[PDB]
C-alpha cells in the first residue's frame, strides 16, 4: 500500500490570502493523484485529477502540481467557500486506493485567552457511585491547549477526556471540555480538585479549583 | 444531472449483517465501475471495495475481504454492498462513488460523482442518557460571566438533542460534540455563560432528547452556595 501523508493537518489563512497544501506519497506515483474538497455535513467533491487538472467546474483559483512523491494544492486567492478539509489520493497503485488524511483550512483571527470554569460532580451523580468533574475552556484560538488535573497536588493521566467545539461560525473560537472519571469512593479520599490550563493567550497558566466537601 | 442513491445504512450487531443499496441515475450505468468508500466519525476516507463496469473484477481493502461482498444489477442501474460479521471499526458513513472515466480502465481511480452516504452504526445496546447539572457557584465573579451547564451521560446511539429553556436560551451556548467513553457509551456536555446577575432571577432548564431511546428530560440547573 501506498501511505498518502498530509502536513500541515491544519492550516491558518484569511480570505483573499493564498493556501498551499501539502500532499506526500511513500512511492511515486507519478501523476496519477487526485484532490478532493469535504465540507461538515456533505460528500466529497473531485476537484483536481492527473495532480494538475481542474475537475468540470472546478473554479481556476485552484491549482495542482507535483509529480512523483510530492505535490501540492494550491487556492490563489481563498474565498470564504474555499474554508473545508481536503483530501488527496493516488490511484497510481491499487487496489488500494488510498487517501491522504486531510487537511483543514480554519479561519485566522486573532489570539483569545480562554475562560476556565470548573464544574465537580453533582450531589445526584455520586448517589450513583461515579464521580465527573468537569473543566470548560471557553471561547479561545488558537486550538491548542493543555489541560492538566491535579487532585491534592497529584497529576492525574489516564482519567480524563477531552471534548472540542468545531470553529464557531461568528467568531471562529474554539471552546473544550475536559471531563475527569472517578469512582465514588476514590473521588471522596480527596479534597482539593483543580484545572490548570495553558494556552498562548495567557501569561502565565490559569488554574481553577474547588474544596471537595464545601 | 447523475444521482447516486444510497440507502440501507442502520444499527447492526456485533457480527450481523447489512446489505447496503445504491440507486443510480442520470449516465449509463453499464459503462462505468463503481466504487464503496468509507467514513469514520471524524476521521478521513477509506476506499472499501471496487467494481468494474462489467461487473467482473472486483477489489476489497485488507480489511473488508472475505466479509464483505460489493455487486452490481446494471440492467436496474443498482450497486450492492453486502456487509457480514460486521466489527466496530466498520461504523462509518458509506459512499457509493462513481469512477470518472469510463472506457479506459488504466485511467480509473477517480470518483467524480458521491452520493450522500448511508450512516452504518455498530451498536450493543439502545441506552438513554443520565442528565446531571453542571451549577454555577460564586467561583465566578458577581460582576462578570458564570458557566453552566447539563452533562449528559452513558447513552448509545448518536444523536442526543439539547436545548435550553424550550430554545429561548441560544446564546452562548456551547454543546460538545459526543464522545465515545471506554464502556462504549457516548457522553458529552452542552454548556452556557451568562452574566452572574442572572443567576438567582433566570431559571436554566437543559432540555434533554434521545430519540432512539424516548427520553426526554428537563434538568434544572441551580447555584450551589459553595
Amino acid at each position: 500500500e501506498i501511505v498518502m501523508t498530509q502536513s500541515p493537518a491544519t492550516l491558518s489563512v484569511s480570505p483573499g490570502e493564498r493556501a498551499t497544501l501539502s500532499c506526500r506519497a511513500s512511492q511515486s506515483v507519478s501523476s496519477n493523484l487526485a484532490w478532493y474538497q469535504q465540507k461538515p455535513g456533505q460528500a466529497p467533491r473531485l476537484l483536481i485529477y492527473g495532480a494538475s487538472t481542474r475537475a468540470t467546474g472546478i473554479p481556476p483559483r485552484f491549482s495542482g502540481s507535483g509529480s512523483g512523491t510530492e505535490f501540492s494544492l494550491t487556492i490563489s486567492s481563498l474565498q470564504s467557500e474555499d474554508f473545508a478539509v481536503y483530501y488527496c489520493q493516488q490511484y497510481n497503485n491499487w487496489p488500494p486506493i488510498t487517501f491522504g488524511q486531510g487537511t483543514r483550512l480554519e479561519i485566522k483571527r486573532t489570539v483569545a485567552a480562554p475562560s476556565v470554569f470548573i464544574f465537580p460532580p453533582s450531589d445526584e451523580q455520586l448517589k450513583s457511585g461515579t464521580a465527573s468533574v468537569v473543566c470548560l475552556l471557553n471561547n479561545f484560538y488558537p486550538r491548542e491547549a493543555k489541560v492538566q488535573w491535579k487532585v491534592d497536588n497529584a497529576l492525574q493521566s489516564g482519567n480524563s477526556q477531552e471534548s472540542v467545539t468545531e470553529q464557531d461560525s461568528k467568531d471562529s473560537t474554539y471552546s473544550l471540555s475536559s471531563t475527569l472519571t472517578l469512582s465514588k469512593a476514590d473521588y471522596e479520599k480527596h479534597k482539593v480538585y483543580a484545572c490548570e490550563v495553558t494556552h498562548q493567550g495567557l501569561s502565565s497558566p490559569v488554574t481553577k479549583s474547588f474544596n471537595r466537601g464545601e | 444531472e447523475v444521482q447516486l442513491l444510497e440507502s440501507g445504512g442502520g444499527l447492526v450487531q456485533p457480527g450481523g449483517s447489512l446489505r447496503l443499496s445504491c440507486a443510480v441515475s442520470g449516465f449509463t450505468f453499464s459503462k462505468y465501475a463503481m466504487n464503496w468508500v468509507r467514513q469514520a466519525p471524524g476521521k478521513g476516507l477509506e476506499w472499501v471495495s471496487h467494481i468494474s463496469g462489467s461487473g467482473i473484477s472486483t477489489y476489497y481493502a485488507d480489511s473488508v475481504k472475505g466479509r464483505f461482498t460489493i455487486s452490481r444489477d446494471t440492467s436496474k442501474n443498482m450497486l450492492y454492498l453486502q456487509m457480514n460479521s460486521l466489527r466496530a471499526e466498520d461504523t462509518a458513513i458509506y459512499y457509493c462513488a462513481k469512477d470518472a472515466i469510463s472506457g479506459q480502465i488504466w485511467l480509473q481511480g477517480t470518483f467524480d460523482y458521491w452520493g450522500q452516504g448511508t450512516l452504518v452504526t455498530v451498536f450493543n445496546q439502545i441506552k438513554g442518557p443520565s442528565v446531571f447539572p453542571l451549577a454555577p457557584s460564586s467561583k465566578s465573579t458577581s460582576g462578570g460571566t458564570a458557566a453552566l451547564g447539563c452533562l449528559v451521560k452513558d447513552y448509545f446511539p448518536e444523536p442526543v438533542t439539547v436545548s435550553w429553556n424550550s430554545g429561548a436560551l441560544t446564546s452562548g451556548v456551547h454543546t460538545f460534540p459526543a464522545v465515545l467513553q471506554s464502556s462504549g457509551l457516548y457522553s458529552l456536555s452542552s454548556v452556557v455563560t451568562v452574566p452572574s446577575s442572572s443567576l438567582g432571577t433566570q431559571t436554566y432548564i437543559c432540555n434533554v432528547n434521545h430519540k432512539p431511546s424516548n427520553t426526554k428530560v428537563d434538568k434544572k440547573v441551580e447555584p450551589k452556595s459553595c
